[PDB]
């Protein structure tokens, strides 16, 4: 089937205006809910540094860089 | 009939998208490289590797958006999510850098599985394998450039970030500690790398401008098939006017559409060879003659010496923020300045 | 010294392209 | 065209030529070896890259005997 | 002494071709030259 | 014996299994779409 | 000396971050990989007119009419390589793309260096991200401004005397 | 003062694969010249 | 059929495209 | 009319010939490197293997002479200070002239074998063609291959007839060559371990015996010829160049991060022992043992050796060289003759202030003094004016302790400042810069040079595999595609 | 059945509109130097 | 010490003296087989 011949019919249309418009809000709702800081460990505004730790965290250890991120996000 | 033919009879079936053999590794490798950087400039940080702001999510734009490199401390790591650093943790595995080695290893390995895409797709359709010779040298650039200068180095850290102003922070390293610019081998990138845009517009301007009048419109695209047989251009006034305004013309077609392949790809395999020099430190950095002149006659300047003044700037006031695992605290009153700035 | 070989190696580049200009092989047909 | 007398000797090896099993042979058990052999040429990377840790293996300059 | 061997090519460099290596190898000698002499 | 090296031994069978199902995928499609004669 | 002008060119002006040096860094590394992928298909698909003894380059006459390559050949490979809409199968076209690029890649940071020499500078987001206390958390365009910083203290050390570089 | 040995670097370095390009080119242009089979051949 | 090769790139990016413009609204 | 780039194509199908061309190719080798080892033989000088090893001379043939067993030369000397009566035959001199032998051999049969190529074994007896039989021709030379590497495993590493390899210890002080028991174990892929180098060699030697074996007597499967095209001889070429970049790219890892293959008293320490502080802390751990055993401060650091000293010193780094300052280490810093020292800096409360050491990046660095905390304490200031931490402020002052400074003080701030900037190099040595008439700029040792050239060699015969592959698979449209 | 045009037209003013808030959003919250 | 020229006067008289006869000679044989007629011509 050709391409221009899909976006123009109106069946594409029905089905796409349900689920790009479901996609958008959940990829929204990832965002606004604060799931998108706890799956990838992002800081969010607040939690730059804490109050034990006013300098910038930085990982000095390879094998033992899990339990020493641990200790650094803690707060 | 056999079970491998049936294999290779679908693999190799023409439809909108060409899968082949190779397919099978580049369509794996090539998605999550594009969608592991797409991840990472998005969602995830570099404030425990780097100590920076690097995602969507923090503020970043696309131009600072970057995959930061691990943390120096990981060393030569493969950073496996499995692996003996993250532990099955993907949000520790996140955190330590260990995207970036998932975009240079997956993206090493689209590279590899695009590479026999152009053997493939070559073989079935019956022409030479040119276009996989020229992709060599976008291969040799990634090589030597994403894997080979970090592993000659401390570290990944060292590597470039997969990014855009992460990319001009590499450019700008490799002149203050490398002097990279001084390197002949980088010269000869330059030169084949202006040379092969050069060769696109002269030979794009030279066929558009030697045309033949092949239709009454104004408009010179409408007058082509792509079946045709005669030329579209002509060779012989195209050649006449290079002889009388440079002096010397292309005569030959092959000569020199095999000369806009030779350009650009040399050009890239030449710096790849001196990008491996600077991973082991073995770079052109000073001429000693002029080095040792200019210590015992402090008048003889050249721009030469006057860049190795920049470098010793470059070096001092970007050290401390560029390595911050290294702890570098510079003083006020050591730091290279000159008279009021 | 080592002046006198940049001054013939760039003088004889130029001589190089005044050959490749001056004394070419004429393109010709048939 | 010349015969010699190491000529002679060495005449059956290369006697065959273009000589092929039929079908496809042994090449199952080629892919087999060649898969184990990758996976050998992981771990001997892992281990030396030390994303590998074993028992008693130290990836670090040793005392050889002196 | 075997048979004439016959395999035996010519071997060809035009005009074009000895200007493009003499203005290779003049130019390779004019860039490197500085980081030899150092 | 380590859990360094069980879970080194962890993905051989999860990088296997996933050349599987797209191998396994593949036959079962290349049977099912076969190019008629 | 041309070294020497493009590091404080960047310290002053900041280069690397305006986008006209960025579509003419797209200009060149476009037109050199369109150098190389027109270069490639055209000796991809080349006829057979020699043999392997002679050069290829012997299979075209100067002043020939025919064409010396399969551009059939060269459109159904490309068209396979990334998909068939994405391919010129007009050479008139094609070869107006590849004057254009590099060209207009080029015009673009010409008049980049053109208002660069107006100090219409490159883009600065130097301390931009900043967490909820107030602190600047640094971006790679901090760094690549630390870099700016080594370079501009440094550059001509003996001619100002007063604490801004306004020339 | 600068390396010695740079000076047979650069001048062997030019001299030698230079006289190699105008020993092809000019057996080339004698091979045309014995088929030619006039004057020049001998 | 041709659904699931342009539906790796189109639905992540709608995704992305959401997570990204609902970041303009974050404030510190 | 062959263009420059394929005239040696002419062997291509010329079995005879293709001998000749690679026993030239042999006798060019092994000439360079009888004339390699005999021109290092010319300049090396054997008097100071503490402080003048062969990785500070440039020698690049010499360690690899020594990693297996070569010590003696015809001098009389050895590389580890060892006085020899007489070595017999391999010496280092006896060995450079067996490759020149080796190389006129090779040599003369390379005319015989270019003038006599027409024999009968090269000839098809199904079809009068000339013809190798390429999957028997690796059989054969598989198995050759698997009987010398199990016999240089079995013999000449174990030292059942052999004289094994160099061993060292983990610092690179006591060195010999000795024979090496196989390490079986999974410590046998550790490459620091020098018995795996025994336990590989004995066991890829029977894998190649045996699989050299199976390649003599199984002929290839029908599809495996026709789909790597087992009848053209590019297509070896091919997967040749890609087995010896791979190991290539092997070569260069182990020489530049170091193996038991790599010692470091024939090529050098690494830049990897610069940046973990490998021989400082180790030197810390000998003086903080001897400070145990109730001996002083100078009573510890004088028994620290000047070998071990040498290492932890920054022209020693192979990342600290440029691809253009030509020739030995000596040729930068000078010869090393006695090492000054080890210096303690002290302000006037007391405390002891550390130099913070450059690292192998840098070209220039900043001098630095920091106490145990790593907080500033001194320096030596660029702008002078508001300076607060300059050494005439904080009056910090030095104490040697070993060397040939051993009890030495010095309080004035001009001669601190002259000690500080060579302490941010590590151990302090005297050098002799008038024998070699040295410039003052570090070159990098013969480790840093092997990976510079085998490195650049592998990603270089990548792009030969990539063509010479291309260019079977695709032989039938070499010469340009049909338009038909 | 629509017209090309019209697919055209509201496809590229969902994408100004989206282009419109990536550069609003370099002024305001996060990035925005404020 | 020896003066530093005359490894250029050496090598460079002997070298390019030397492939100037190569030259000669290569450029006699390959007139002589472009006259024979037949594999060498071309
Ligand atoms: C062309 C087409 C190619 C197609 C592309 C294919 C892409 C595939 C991707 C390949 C992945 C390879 C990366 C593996 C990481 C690696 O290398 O990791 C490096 C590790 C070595 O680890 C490093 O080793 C160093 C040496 O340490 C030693 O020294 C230290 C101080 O002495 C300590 O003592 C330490 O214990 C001891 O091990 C440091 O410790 C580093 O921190 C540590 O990371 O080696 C190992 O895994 C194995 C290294 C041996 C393999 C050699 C080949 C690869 C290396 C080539 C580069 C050589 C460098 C030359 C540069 C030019
Ligand atoms: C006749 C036997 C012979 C012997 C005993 C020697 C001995 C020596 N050679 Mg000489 N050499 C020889 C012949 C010999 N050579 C020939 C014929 C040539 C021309 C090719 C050379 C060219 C040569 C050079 C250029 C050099 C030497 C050097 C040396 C010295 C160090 C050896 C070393 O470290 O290599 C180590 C050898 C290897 C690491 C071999 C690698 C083998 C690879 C890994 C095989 C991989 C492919 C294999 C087939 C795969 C399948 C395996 C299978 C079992 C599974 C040593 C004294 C060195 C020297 O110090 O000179 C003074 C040196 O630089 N040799
Ligand atoms: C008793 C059994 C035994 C033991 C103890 C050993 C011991 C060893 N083997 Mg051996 N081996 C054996 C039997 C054994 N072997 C058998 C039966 C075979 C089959 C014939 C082999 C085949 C074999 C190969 C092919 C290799 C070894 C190697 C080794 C050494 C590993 C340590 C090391 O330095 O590798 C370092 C770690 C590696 C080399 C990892 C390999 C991964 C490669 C390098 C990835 C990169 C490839 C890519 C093309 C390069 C570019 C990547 C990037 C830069 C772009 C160690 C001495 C390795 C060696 O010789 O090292 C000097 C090696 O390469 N062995
Ligand atoms: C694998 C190859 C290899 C490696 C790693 C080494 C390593 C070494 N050599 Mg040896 N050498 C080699 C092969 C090698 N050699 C060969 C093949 C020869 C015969 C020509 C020699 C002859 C030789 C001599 C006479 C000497 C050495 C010396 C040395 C040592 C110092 C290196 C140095 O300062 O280089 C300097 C840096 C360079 C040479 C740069 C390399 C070339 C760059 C990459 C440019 C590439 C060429 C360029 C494109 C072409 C020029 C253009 C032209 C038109 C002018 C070092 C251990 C020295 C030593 O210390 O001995 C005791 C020494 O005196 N070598
Ligand atoms: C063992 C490795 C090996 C072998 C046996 C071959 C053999 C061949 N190659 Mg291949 N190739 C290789 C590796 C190898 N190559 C590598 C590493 C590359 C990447 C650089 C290539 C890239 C390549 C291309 C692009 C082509 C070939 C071609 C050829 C064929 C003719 C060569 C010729 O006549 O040139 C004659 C060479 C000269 C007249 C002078 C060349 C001078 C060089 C550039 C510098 C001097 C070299 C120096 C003295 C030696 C340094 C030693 C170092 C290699 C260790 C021949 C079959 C050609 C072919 O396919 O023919 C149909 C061809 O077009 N090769
Ligand atoms: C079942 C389960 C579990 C579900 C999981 C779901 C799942 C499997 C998801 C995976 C989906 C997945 C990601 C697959 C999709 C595959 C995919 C595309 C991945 C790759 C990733 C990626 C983003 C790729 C994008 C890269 C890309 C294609 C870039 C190319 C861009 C492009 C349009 C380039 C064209 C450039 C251009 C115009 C060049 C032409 C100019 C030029 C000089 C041509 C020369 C030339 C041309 C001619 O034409 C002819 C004639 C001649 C003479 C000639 O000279
Ligand atoms: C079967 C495969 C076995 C492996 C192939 C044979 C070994 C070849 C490996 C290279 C040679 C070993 C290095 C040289 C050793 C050396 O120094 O030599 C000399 C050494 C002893 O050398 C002595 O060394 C002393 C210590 O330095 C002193 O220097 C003395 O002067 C010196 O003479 O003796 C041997 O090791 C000789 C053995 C070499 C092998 C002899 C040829 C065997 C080949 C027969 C197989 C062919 C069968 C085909 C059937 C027909
Ligand atoms: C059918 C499927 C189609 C598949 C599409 C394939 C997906 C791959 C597309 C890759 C494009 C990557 C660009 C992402 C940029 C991004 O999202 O910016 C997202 C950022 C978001 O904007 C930033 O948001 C932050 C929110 O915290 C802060 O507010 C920052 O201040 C604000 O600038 O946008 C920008 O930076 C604004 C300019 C965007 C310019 C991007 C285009 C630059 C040219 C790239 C062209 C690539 C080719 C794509 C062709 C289509
Ligand atoms: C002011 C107006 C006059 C213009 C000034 C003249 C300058 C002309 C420069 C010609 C150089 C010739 C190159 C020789 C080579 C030669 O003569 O080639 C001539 C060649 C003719 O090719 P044919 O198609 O005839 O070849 C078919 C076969 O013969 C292939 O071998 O043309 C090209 O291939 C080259 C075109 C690009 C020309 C590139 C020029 C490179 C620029 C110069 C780089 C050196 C500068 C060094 C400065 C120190
Ligand atoms: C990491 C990882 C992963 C993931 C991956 C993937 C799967 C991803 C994907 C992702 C993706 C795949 C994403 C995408 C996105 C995209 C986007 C976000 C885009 C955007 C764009 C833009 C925005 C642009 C713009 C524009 C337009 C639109 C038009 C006009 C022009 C312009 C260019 C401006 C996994 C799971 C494997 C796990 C492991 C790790
Ligand atoms: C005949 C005879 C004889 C003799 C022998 C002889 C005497 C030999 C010698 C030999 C020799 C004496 C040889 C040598 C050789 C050498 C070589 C072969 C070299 C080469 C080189 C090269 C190749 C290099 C290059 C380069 C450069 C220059 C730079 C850098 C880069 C490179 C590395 C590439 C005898 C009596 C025994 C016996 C009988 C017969
Ligand atoms: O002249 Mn050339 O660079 Ca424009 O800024 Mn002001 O002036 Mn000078 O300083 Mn900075
Ligand atoms: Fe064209």
């Amino acid at each position: 089937r050709p391409f221009s011949d899909i976006i123009t019919s109106v069946r594409y249309w029905i089905i796409h205006s349900i689920t790009i418009p479901s996609l958008f809000v959940s990829g929204w709702l990832f965002i606004s809910t604060g799931l998108a800081y706890d799956v990838f460990g992002t800081p969010r505004p607040n939690e730059y540094f804490t109050q034990d730790r006013q300098q910038v965290p930085l990982v000095n250890d390879r094998f033992s860089a899990k339990q020493e991120l641990e200790d650094l996000t803690k707060g | 009939r056999g079970l491998f033919d049936l294999v290779d009879d679908w693999l190799k079936k023409d439809r909108f998208v060409f899968v082949g053999w190779s397919g099978l590794l580049l369509f794996p490798t090539a998605y999550l490289a594009a969608g592991g950087w797409m991840t990472g400039t998005t969602f995830v940080t570099s404030w425990y590797t780097h100590g920076l702001a690097s995602s969507y999510l923090e503020g970043c734009n696309f131009l600072t958006a970057a995959v930061s490199t691990p943390a120096n401390s990981v060393g030569h790591s493969l950073l496996l999510l499995w692996g003996p650093e993250a532990q099955g943790d993907f949000t520790r595995w996140c955190q330590i850098g260990g995207l970036w080695t998932f975009v240079a290893l997956h993206g090493a390995f689209g590279l590899i599985g695009f590479c026999l895409r152009q053997f493939e797709i070559a073989r079935l359709v019956g022409i030479r394998p040119y276009n996989a010779i020229a992709f060599s040298g976008p291969i040799a650039v990634f090589v030597s450039v994403f894997l080979l200068y970090p592993l000659g180095q401390a570290s990944w850290f060292f590597a470039p970030s997969f990014g855009v102003a992460a990319i001009f922070r590499f450019l700008l390293f490799l002149q203050g500690f490398h002097n990279w610019t001084l390197n002949p081998f980088h010269m000869m990138g330059v030169a084949g790398i202006l040379g092969g845009a050069l060769l696109c517009a002269i030979h794009g301007a030279t066929v558009e401008n030697t045309l033949f009048e092949d239709g009454d419109a104004a408009n010179t695209f409408r007058a082509f098939t792509p079946t045709q047989s005669e030329e579209t251009y002509s060779m012989v006034t195209a050649n006449r006017f290079w002889s009388q305004i440079f002096g010397v013309a292309f005569s030959n077609k092959r000569w020199l559409h095999f000369f806009m392949l030779f350009v650009p790809v040399t050009g890239l395999w030449t710096s790849s060879i001196g990008i491996v020099g600077l991973a082991l430190n073995l770079r052109a950095y000073d001429f000693v003659s002029q080095e040792l002149r200019a210590a015992e006659d402090p008048e003889f300047e050249t721009f030469y010496t006057k860049n190795h003044l920049l470098d010793e700037g470059i070096r001092a006031w970007m050290a401390a923020q560029d390595q911050p695992h290294e702890n570098f605290v510079f003083p006020e009153e050591v730091l290279p300045r000159g008279n009021a700035l | 010294m080592e002046a006198l070989v940049y001054t013939f190696l760039l003088i004889g580049t130029l001589m190089v392209i005044f050959f490749a200009v001056f004394f070419r092989e004429t393109p010709r047909i048939l | 065209a010349l015969r010699t007398r190491l000529g002679e000797i060495l005449r059956p090896l290369n006697a065959e030529y273009g000589k092929v099993a039929p079908g496809w042979g042994t090449t199952p058990i080629m892919g087999i070896v060649m898969l184990a052999f990758l996976i050998f040429l992981v771990i001997i990377l892992q281990i030396y890259n030390s994303s590998l840790i074993i028992e008693n293996v130290d990836v670090d300059w040793a005392n050889g005997i002196v | 002494m075997t048979g004439p061997n016959p395999n035996k090519q010519a071997v060809e460099l035009n005009r074009t071709s000895l200007y493009w290596g003499l203005l290779l190898i003049f130019v390779l000698a004019v860039l490197f030259s500085s980081y030899f002499f150092n | 014996m380590t859990a360094s090296l069980s879970n080194f031994i962890a993905s051989l069978i999860a990088g296997g299994v996933v050349v599987g199902v797209i191998a396994i995928a593949l036959i079962v499609i290349s049977k099912s779409d076969r190019i008629l004669r | 000396g041309t070294f020497n002008f493009m590091l404080v060119f960047q310290a002053e002006h900041n280069i690397l971050m305006h986008p006209f040096h960025m579509a003419g860094v797209a200009g060149v590394f476009g037109g050199s990989l369109f150098s190389a992928m027109h270069g490639s298909l055209v000796t991809s698909s080349l006829i057979r007119e020699t043999t392997e003894n002679e050069s290829t380059n012997y299979g075209y006459k100067f002043g020939q009419e025919e064409e010396t390559y399969n551009i059939v050949a060269a459109h159904g490979y490309f068209g396979r390589l990334i998909f068939q809409y994405a391919s010129f199968n007009n050479s008139r076209a094609l070869h107006f793309f590849l004057a254009l690029w590099p060209v207009v890649g080029i015009w673009i940071t010409s008049m980049g260096i053109s208002t660069m020499a107006f100090n219409l500078n490159g883009f600065n987001f130097n301390q931009s991200v900043v967490d909820s206390q107030g602190r600047v958390i640094n971006t790679w365009a901090d760094i690549l401004n630390r870099a700016n910083l080594g370079i501009e203290v440094m550059h001509e050390r003996n001619a100002h005397n007063f604490p801004l570089d306004l020339a | 003062e600068v390396q010695f040995g740079a000076y047979l670097a650069v001048l062997l370095g030019t001299f030698l694969p230079a006289l190699f390009l105008v020993n092809l080119f000019i057996q080339t242009e004698a091979r045309k010249a014995g088929k030619a089979g006039g004057q020049d051949s001998d | 059929f041709r659904w699931l090769a342009i539906h790796g790139l189109a639905i992540p990016t709608v995704f992305f495209l959401g997570g990204i413009t609902a970041m303009q609204f974050i404030q510190r | 009319a062959l263009p420059w780039y394929r005239v040696h194509t002419v062997v291509l199908n010329d079995p005879g010939r293709l001998i000749a061309v690679h026993l030239m190719h042999t006798a060019l080798v092994a000439g360079w490197a009888g004339s390699m080892a005999l021109y290092e033989l010319a300049v090396f000088d054997p008097s100071d293997p503490v402080l003048n090893p062969m990785w500070r001379q440039g020698m690049f043939v010499m360690p690899f002479m020594t990693r297996l067993g070569i010590t003696d030369s015809w001098g009389g000397w050895s590389i580890t200070g060892e006085s020899v009566s007489n070595p017999g035959i391999w010496s280092f001199e006896g060995v450079a002239l067996s490759h020149i032998i080796l190389s006129g051999m090779c040599f003369l049969a390379a005319i015989w074998h270019w003038v006599y190529w027409d024999l009968e074994l090269f000839r098809d007896p199904r079809t009068g063609e000339p013809a190798l039989d390429l999957p028997k021709i690796f059989g054969i030379h598989l198995f050759l291959s698997g009987l010398l590497c199990f016999g240089f495993g079995a013999f000449h590493v174990t030292g059942l007839f052999g004289p094994g390899i160099w061993v060292s210890d983990a610092y690179g002080i006591t060195g010999k060559v000795q024979p090496v028991a196989p390490a079986w174990g999974a410590d046998g892929f550790n490459p620091f371990n020098p018995g795996g180098i025994a336990a590989h060699h004995i066991a890829a030697g029977i894998f190649g015996i045996f699989a050299g074996i199976f390649h003599l007597t199984v002929r290839p499967p029908q599809r495996l010829y026709r789909a790597l095209r087992m009848g053209n001889i590019e297509t070896v070429l091919s997967s040749s160049i890609s087995a010896v970049f791979f190991a290539a790219f092997v070569t260069s890892g182990t020489m530049w991060y170091g193996a038991a293959a790599t010692p470091i008293e024939l090529f050098g320490p690494t830049r990897y022992q610069w940046d973990s502080g490998y021989f400082q802390q180790e030197i810390e751990r000998q003086v903080e043992t001897s400070v145990s055993e109730g001996l002083s401060e100078s009573q510890a650091w004088s028994r620290i050796p000047d070998k071990l000293a040498f290492y932890d010193y920054i022209g020693n780094n192979p990342a600290k060289g440029g691809l253009f300052r030509a020739g030995p280490m000596n040729k930068g810093d000078g010869i090393a003759e006695a090492w000054l020292g080890h210096p303690i800096f002290r302000d006037k409360e007391g405390r002891e202030l550390t130099v913070r050491r450059m690292p192998a990046f840098f070209e220039t660095f900043p001098v630095i003094l920091v106490d145990k905390d790593g907080i500033i304490r001194a320096d030596i200031p660029f702008r002078r004016a508001e300076s607060k931490y300059s050494i005439e402020q904080v009056g910090v002052t030095v104490d040697f302790y070993g060397g040939k400074l051993n009890g030495q003080t010095f309080k004035d701030a001009p001669t601190v400042k002259k000690f500080a900037r060579k302490a941010q190099l590590g151990e302090v040595f005297e050098f002799d810069r008038t024998s070699l008439e040295s410039d003052g700029v570090f070159r990098s040792s013969p480790r840093g040079w092997y990976t510079y050239g085998h490195a650049n060699f592998a990603l270089l015969f990548f792009f030969g595999h990539l063509w010479h592959g291309g260019r079977t698979i695709f032989r039938d449209v070499f010469t340009g595609i049909g338009a038909e | 059945r629509i017209p090309l045009w019209l697919v055209g037209l509201v496809g590229g003013l969902a994408v100004i509109t989206m282009l419109s808030l990536f550069f609003y959003g370099s002024y305001s919250g996060l990035g925005s130097s404020l």
